[PDB]
């Protein structure tokens, strides 16, 4: 799929992901949710080759849910991100690699800190205040470099995110049909229904 | 580089009547511009009142027929000499073909017989296993020459009743075996004229409740 | 997948009233080089079958051994190995055809074209072709390679259809085969003058003729041909 | 193809086979590969038949016009015209030509012109696909100042072996003798040369 | 091909054409591109005819085994997922299969799009095949949730007609299906040749075409 | 295509089949492959059909003008030389493979010519996809000092071999005989061994079977007076 | 990609008793997309008719070219061109572009005004003439037309019978070709009257 | 460029053309007018390869303007369309062809009829009631086939055109930044400033 | 490479040149191409040196094990082991081997095994890139039942010409004589054979 954005503010992580799905020359769906809840305080968005994205995300989801039941304990966002990276680093040297890029947004309940991890299909992990995959960063990083502060509120984070989407909508040739926005904080995961 | 496939030419034709069915094919076998045989049978009696022809690459066609004949034999062993119905044979053949989805049997297959209500039946396949029951089907080298003729003379397509001027179609009256054999002979005589891979001889297998009957007719040898 | 190295050219054959004839030259070519001049490409199996092979010689020698082993294996625990349960041409052919088609289906073919000629138990004539693709066919006349293009037309003038077989004698059929071999020597650049011929008759059995030569050749008219158009001298 | 030209005491002899192939099919089994560009200047052709015929026709034209103006041309002069064509059009040609001729002053001379368009004057020359098989035989058996009958036997034996091993060569052996006496054509059939 | 399917107030409509091609040659005039998996489950076909028939009939085997083990009909969601998992095993091996799984289950009417990449999408409306763009044009401008069964059947029928006309590799006839909570209902085979002239006269559409 | 040329006592004969193809399809069942360069010089061609015609008509035109200029009857070596120099110039891109034969004041002649510009001489020749089937017959039966009647028989037998055994050849046999001191005789459809048998049925339709929308008269005449 | 099959279309011509017929479909497309159902492929220059299949730009271009040439022919010769002569003009004009050809399959049809003899002919894209007595076919459904014409045709048909035979050959051939159809036109030609009929066919 | 549409109604021709221009991954302009006035009652829209489109259009414009001055007379839309076709048919066999597709909308003052001609880069001309180039027809022709009548008003033509653009905006993956609409009638050429 | 094996009255002689090239560079000018697989069964190698060495080492292993169990193997048996390797691994090998050996029963025997893996028993055999140039010479000069000294001269003269024309061949001429008397190694240097 096309565009996935992420931003870590003071007390939460915000993920924005496009709604479009295209086969051939036709847009089959304009309300697709490119994300899976890995645990109550960990969300993963994804983008890459057709089919591989969902299969990979659901496979990761199943493994983390299995861990949660076995230990009766939620893994830290850092631990989950490391598990995901290893699976992708394992995948890249397989017969047929999984062509999937992800952002992992989580709230660490132990440290009381939001955390955003960017991982590409090769297994390249980086912790960031804000991140993106593909061409999305080419348009948005200049705005984020300018406006971003670490003490921003969730509402200020959403306003800066709106500005990023507006820039994408102006200068990108592709129509990605807007974005679904989700917030990850101490209370869990919720969706912003109006954006 | 080694090419495992070839083209042995030929053309086949299946037509379903009300209480009978025919499966015809020319007896010429070829490679490129040479003739291998002027009489190499292509349509076979496979048992249980079923006839079959696999047209295209003869080696694959002979293997498929050989396998299906074997499938019929084992169907009798495993299911108390039960008769293999034409619809059950068709489905069985689909699975024989799809077993080689990634190294296909390079053949267009047709079978003919009678359904369980005694009516005439023709089933047609593609090289990878898609099949469907049909009233009329030509397969092989001259398939594109013959099929339109059958659409016109068997299913009365584009034919209307005089005086009405396109308002009322020609009614779909059934054909007799004698009328069908005429259409088959004229189909192959016309195909022989305009297609270089078609000729030498014509062998027709007719299926009725009484059994399987053969008829042979000569064709032009040029 | 491979490529043929040392090769044998045409094998030709036909049916006549009481049996079959088959012939093939004694050359083993290495591309354009006429490397080996004493190669037998007709291989008898018992006293009722002759297998003629063209194409790769290393694969021919392999097949030659399979057939030799087939005879050995058929004799095992078989008191009627030299009688009712002896090897038939149809058995030998179907075996080879099974092998050829299996090898092509593994993308590792035996780079050959084979003609199995013989006479069955009931006196019926047997003549069938098989090649590296596993393709099989039968006809009153059969030929491989160049023989398909040049020999068949000559042999089909003698036996154009099935009904001409009882009318064709062994003298006429042998004469036609020998003429066809001469024509191939004139026109096939990978052919030789020396050849072998085999007759399998239902009465007189197997006759295997070696060290035959193409004779009665026409070359004299060459003296009169001068230049490529305008040259007179 | 198997072609050769050999100098001897009284002049020079050209020799060749008669087979023309299109792959493995023999398009012509009685080809005449010994072609005349002047009364006593002949050439043996190898390579593309279209190219070698076109060249030899142009050379014949040049030497006919030379003769009209300047008198009988030398064998060296003929070889130079061949060369000039084969060298300047080397990108679009596939021609290997042996030139042979007789003067009263220079006597028998042989020039070979391989693919690139270079010229090489030699006592004898061999060329064509079948020449490879007789490099050793011809080197061992050639002598300078042989007699006519010795030279005919040398060419006959040599081409016999070339034909024997090369499938692209065969048919009859044609020969052309160039001396002061005149121009003699010879021919030798398979039944003669095969049993050598 | 052109196939479509959409959810609405009274269930789900499914409509397909019947053409088959082998290059420019029309190899079949009347091919069935719908499979009756069970009385409450349908499957559309687009792509390789062999792949569509084999895998959807293998799905029906697996959906039937579900009923025997659990004593209950399989959901549309689960059926679509079994099929998408089959596609993921032969990932990159060269299969060509675009299908809609239509049906009615406990959650109400269900519609899922599944393709050879293993894609699985839930939605109210889908259209696959070489003529899907033409069908989407009619559907998008005329679709409502408040459609009557009669008007809904006509919409799917008219949408295929639009594609059959313009797309060279779509045509022959239209096969209609209506899925209810009592099961699916076949609404016949409609020849495009006859249907075109009928619709032209009654609707006033296709003004550019002469008849 | 199967095409042959055979020399005899007092002249030369050429022959050809009558099938033309577009791949595996037969376009014309009675094609005329025997072309005229001059009255007593006939050629016949295989390969690219448009090229064999165009190059035959071109050289035939220039031959006629040459004959008029020189007040002499055209020679076969002239047609040969003109053809090969033309074909050589286009480096095989003109796919014309011909057998050229004729009689002139020098005598009787028989040549073959290939698309790249090479020419050959012979007493018997064959060209086309059926050349090998025909050559097998020629090599079997040809002899020195043939008569006119023996040569026509050999020629047509050679063409028949191609008709029956080569899929690129078929239908009828055309012949042209060029004898010295005589007019050339062109024998179109000398043999007719491939006549289509009567059809089992007539497919003549009832009048009114076909549906019609509009009828109209087409004005092919010029603008009228008054 | 293949220029002879981008736009699609078919033409067929038949001889009868003292008459000829020529017919064509009306489709013009961009591969799978149908663009026009009014693209006629038959033109006439006096009493000589020419049908052209293949690449539509070359069809249009050639019509304009043969109109150009036949109009000059008439001014100089002081008479209309005949079918036999026109056939040679077409052949000449196509071969002059031997190494940059028009991607077309022309078909000539007409009756000689002097001899009264019916005439048809066909060509390849490069000029080779096919002078057949019975029928000529051209287009993306040429194989289909060959099979229909060969089985339906019989010699010496009357104009009103010939119409039915050619119409059915075209219609049923077009219905087995994705790139042909969308309407059809048939010209029935006699020595001094020509009728043109539009056929009713399926529009898919 | 991307999308150009055309429709001929009762008494006018309407042309709609996209506003987007893209180089690389960036949309450089969202207000581009892909059209040239050839004469007072003849308008030509265009779409194809970068640069070639404008060069070709301006070259045609110059030639028609030259004709108008020389003869003091406006060429008919049919005559202009034939001239354009010949230039494209000439171009396709050149060393480097001009990769340009056009629609020519004109009002014939002699016949008092609107006329729409569709011509592709090969020189393929067709007169149509409605037309498009590239993939535009795949989405829009089904709507036009359904709704089009020959006796439609200009206002009804614009409403049907709005429906076509809405369908394109829904099902096309590319963002073409809306369209500039122009009307050609007996009074000349005018632009619809609000669409 | 230029290699040959010739049978004669008392047994068999193997002969070879000593040049190994990597393109136009001579990597080794004193190579030993005559390799022993058994006491009186030797082979001449041509093609890939890696492939032919690996094969001959495996064959030597098989014949050593054969001898331990069944006694002295025949030359035919050795050729069969070579064949079985060269034929079954023909897709991954480039080896042209001549096998030669002496028995008291069968006397001198020569087998050649070209690229495909076919086997051919012969009176004499030639192989390698330089063999092409001496097909004609060897055919004309070979006789059955020659003496040792005649056979040595035949091989010497033959390889001398092969070396003369083939750039891939050269150096010294090595020979191995296989008779009832035993095993004799020979060597002939350029100054000896070049002046023939
Ligand atoms: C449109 C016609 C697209 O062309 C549809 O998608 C149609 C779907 C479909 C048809 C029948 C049954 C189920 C679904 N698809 C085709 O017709 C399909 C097109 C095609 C071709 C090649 C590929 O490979 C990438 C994909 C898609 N055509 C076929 O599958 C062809 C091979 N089928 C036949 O040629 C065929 C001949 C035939 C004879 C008798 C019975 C069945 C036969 C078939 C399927
Ligand atoms: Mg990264
Ligand atoms: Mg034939
Ligand atoms: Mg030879
Ligand atoms: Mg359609
Ligand atoms: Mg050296």
């Amino acid at each position: 799929m096309d565009i996935i954005l992420g931003i870590r503010v003071q007390d939460s992580v915000i993920l924005a992901s496009s709604k479009a799905v295209t086969r051939g020359i036709s847009v089959l769906k304009d309300s697709d949710d490119k994300t899976r809840q890995l645990s109550p305080h960990t969300l993963m968005s994804f983008a890459g080759e057709a089919g591989d994205t969902v299969q990979f995300a659901e496979y990761i989801q199943a493994n983390i849910q299995l861990y949660s039941i076995r230990e009766d304990y939620e893994l830290s966002p850092q631990a989950v991100s490391s598990f995901v990276r290893q699976e992708l680093a394992k995948s890249i040297r397989s017969r047929r690699p999984y062509q999937v890029n992800v952002l992992i947004g989580g709230y660490d309940k132990k440290k009381n800190k939001p955390e955003l991890y960017q991982i590409d299909y090769l297994g390249t992990k980086v912790e960031l205040p804000y991140g993106a995959h593909g061409y999305s960063g080419f348009y948005t990083f200049s705005l984020l470099d300018h406006h971003y502060r670490p003490d921003m509120t969730t509402e200020e984070g959403l306003d800066l995110l709106k500005l990023c989407v507006q820039e994408l909508e102006k200068r990108m040739p592709m129509d990605f049909k807007g974005v679904i926005v989700k917030i990850v904080d101490k209370d869990g995961i919720r969706q912003v229904d109006d954006f | 580089q080694f090419n495992p496939y070839g083209d042995n030419g030929g053309t086949i034709l299946g037509i379903a009547g009300e209480d009978f069915a025919v499966l015809a094919g020319d007896t010429r076998n070829i490679t490129d511009y040479s003739i291998n045989s002027r009489y190499e049978p292509k349509v076979f009696d496979c048992g249980d009142n079923i006839v079959m022809s696999a047209n295209g690459f003869a080696a694959d066609g002979d293997a498929l027929v050989k396998r299906f004949k074997n499938s019929v034999k084992w169907y009798h062993f495993d299911h108390n000499d039960k008769k293999l119905s034409i619809n059950s044979a068709a489905r069985n053949i689909q699975h024989l073909l799809y077993s080689r989805r990634f190294f296909p049997y390079y053949v267009y297959n047709i079978i003919a017989g009678l359904d369980e209500d005694g009516k005439g039946a023709v089933y047609s396949f593609d090289p990878v296993g898609s099949y469907q029951r049909e009233q009329c089907r030509a397969g092989g080298a001259a398939a594109s020459l013959i099929m339109p003729f059958l659409d016109n003379q068997v299913n009365f397509k584009n034919q209307y009743e005089p005086g009405t001027n396109g308002k009322v179609k020609k009614p779909l009256k059934y054909l007799s075996v004698e009328e069908v054999i005429k259409l088959v002979r004229d189909s192959f005589t016309s195909a022989t004229e305009r297609h270089i891979q078609v000729g030498d001889g014509l062998e027709i297998l007719i299926v009725t409740k009484d059994g399987v009957r053969k008829e042979f007719y000569e064709l032009k040898r040029d | 997948t491979q490529q043929p190295i040392v090769t044998g050219t045409s094998v030709i054959s036909m049916k006549y009233d009481n049996g079959v004839i088959i012939a093939a030259d004694n050359l083993g070519s290495y591309g354009s080089l006429l490397r080996f001049n004493g190669v037998e490409r007709l291989i008898p199996v018992g006293d009722n079958t002759v297998v003629g092979i063209s194409g790769d010689i290393s694969d021919m020698q392999h097949i030659e051994r399979l057939l030799k082993d087939l005879v050995t294996e058929n004799a095992y625990d078989n008191p009627l190995a030299d009688a009712e349960e002896a090897l038939e041409p149809s058995y030998i052919f179907e075996y080879l055809a099974t092998v050829m088609y299996q090898r092509r289906s593994k993308m590792n073919p035996l780079w050959n074209a084979i003609i199995v000629a013989g006479v069955q138990s009931n006196g019926d004539q047997f003549l069938r072709y098989v090649n590296l693709l596993g393709v099989t066919y039968s006809s009153p006349t059969l030929a491989t390679g160049f023989g398909a293009h040049m020999a068949n037309p000559l042999l089909r003038k003698v036996v154009d259809r099935e009904s001409d077989i009882p009318k064709t004698t062994v003298q006429v059929a042998e004469e036609a085969i020998v003429n066809a071999m001469r024509v191939l020597y004139y026109r096939d650049a990978r052919s030789s003058r020396n050849f072998s011929l085999a007759i399998i008759d239902k009465n007189t059995g197997l006759t295997f003729k070696k060290n035959l030569q193409v004779e009665n050749m026409k070359w004299d008219f060459a003296k009169d041909i001068k230049g490529y158009g305008t040259q007179k001298i | 193809t198997s072609i050769m030209a050999v100098t001897f005491k009284d002049g020079v002899i050209l020799g060749a086979d008669s087979r023309t192939t299109t792959g493995a099919y023999i398009a012509n089994r009685v080809t005449d590969k010994l072609t005349r560009v002047h009364d006593k200047i002949w050439c043996c052709r190898s390579g593309s038949a279209a190219d070698t015929q076109a060249i030899a026709d142009i050379v014949q034209y040049h030497l006919e016009l030379y003769t009209s103006q300047y008198g009988t041309p030398s064998t060296e002069t003929a070889a130079s015209v061949f060369k000039e064509l084969c060298y300047e059009n080397k990108d679009n040609l596939t021609a290997g030509i042996i030139v042979a001729g007789y003067d009263d002053k220079n006597k028998g001379e042989v020039y070979t012109i391989p693919l690139g368009g270079s010229v090489h004057k030699l006592p004898y020359a061999i060329a064509g696909s079948g020449s490879t098989f007789i490099y050793g035989y011809c080197d061992k058996n050639f002598r300078e100042n042989m007699s006519k009958e010795e030279t005919v036997d040398f060419i006959k034996h040599s081409l016999s072996q070339a034909i024997k091993w090369d499938g692209s060569s065969g048919g009859v052996i044609r020969m052309v003798v160039l001396t002061a006496a005149g121009v003699e054509r010879l021919i030798f059939y398979p039944d003669e040369y095969e049993q050598l | 091909t052109t196939t479509l399917a959409f959810k609405f107030q009274h269930g789900v409509i499914a409509a397909v054409d019947s053409r088959a091609s082998a290059g420019s040659y029309i190899s079949a005039l009347r091919m069935n591109k719908v499979i009756e998996i069970n009385p409450y489950l349908l499957g559309t076909m687009s792509g390789c005819a062999a792949d569509c028939q084999y895998w959807e009939r293998l799905l029906a085997k697996e959906c039937r085994l579900y009923y025997l083990r659990n004593g209950e009909r399989i959901s549309v969601s689960a059926a679509s997922k079994l099929l998408s998992n089959m596609m993921c095993q032969y990932r990159g091996m060269g299969l060509s299969m675009g299908s809609m799984i239509c049906g009615w289950d406990k959650k109400g009417p269900g519609l899922y799009y599944v393709d050879e990449h293993g894609t699985r999408l839930s939605g109210n409306m889908f259209s696959t095949g070489s003529g899907n763009t033409y069908a989407y044009g009619v559907l998008d401008s005329n679709y409502k949730w408040d459609l009557s069964v009669e008007d809904a059947l006509y919409l799917g029928k008219r949408s295929i007609l639009a594609a059959a006309h313009r797309d060279a590799y779509s045509g022959g006839s239209v096969n209609l299906y209506h899925v209810t909570e009592d099961g699916w209902i076949y609404h016949g085979n409609h020849d495009v040749g006859e249907l075109f002239w009928k619709v032209k006269e009654e609707e006033g559409s296709f003004n550019n075409v002469i008849g | 295509t199967t095409i042959v040329g055979v020399k005899f006592n007092n002249g030369v004969v050429i022959a050809a089949d009558t099938r033309s193809t577009q791949g595996p399809i037969v376009a014309d069942k009675n094609c005329a492959k025997l072309h005229r360069i001059s009255p007593k010089i006939w050629c016949a061609g295989a390969g690219t059909a448009a090229d064999t015609e165009a190059v035959t008509q071109l050289i035939g035109s220039n031959i006629e003008l040459h004959s008029l200029y020189t007040s002499r009857e055209p020679r076969v070596v002239s047609a040969l030389q003109m053809l090969k120099q033309h074909l050589f110039k286009y480096q095989g891109h003109i796919g014309a493979y011909l057998i050229v034969a004729g009689v002139d004041p020098t005598g009787s002649h028989l040549f073959s010519i290939h698309a790249h510009g090479s020419t050959d001489v012979g007493y018997y020749l064959s060209l086309g996809s059926g050349s090998l089937a025909a050559m097998a017959v020629l090599e079997s039966h040809w002899k020195q000092d043939l008569t006119k009647e023996e040569a026509i028989k050999l020629a047509s037998d050679a063409i028949q071999a191609g008709i029956w055994n080569d899929l690129g050849s078929g239908s009828n046999v055309d012949v042209c005989v060029m004898e010295i001191g005589k007019d050339a005789e062109y024998l179109r459809n000398y043999l007719t061994p491939n006549v289509r048998e009567e059809k089992q049925k007539s497919y003549k339709f009832p009048r009114g079977t076909t549906a019609v929308l509009k009828e109209s008269i087409v004005n092919i005449c010029d603008i009228q007076e008054e | 990609s293949d220029p002879s099959s981008i736009n699609g279309g078919i033409v067929v011509a038949m001889t009868g008793k003292d008459c000829v017929a020529i017919a064509c479909d009306l489709r013009l497309g961009s591969q799978s997309l149908g663009v026009s159902n009014k693209f006629e492929k038959i033109f006439h220059y006096g009493h000589v008719f020419l049908g052209i299949t293949g690449l539509a730009t070359d069809v249009t271009t050639l019509n304009e070219m043969f109109r150009y040439k036949t109009n000059l022919y008439k001014l100089k010769e002081e008479r209309a061109i005949e079918p036999e002569t026109f056939t040679q003009l077409v052949s000449s004009s196509l071969y002059e572009r031997r190494f940059g050809p028009y991607f077309v399959g022309p078909v000539v049809a007409g009756i000689n005004s002097k001899s009264g003899k019916p005439f048809i002919a066909g060509f390849d894209l490069i000029g080779c003439i096919d002078e057949a007595k019975d029928f000529i076919v051209s287009g993306t459904a040429s194989d289909q037309l060959f099979g229909m014409c060969e089985s339906l045709y019989e010699p010496n048909l009357e104009p009103e019978d010939l119409f039915e035979t050619i119409s059915q050959a075209l219609l049923n051939a077009a219905d087995r070709d994705a790139l042909s159809g969308w309407g059809a036109v048939v010209y029935i030609i006699k020595k001094d009257e020509v009728v043109k009929r539009y056929l009713k066919m399926r529009q898919d």
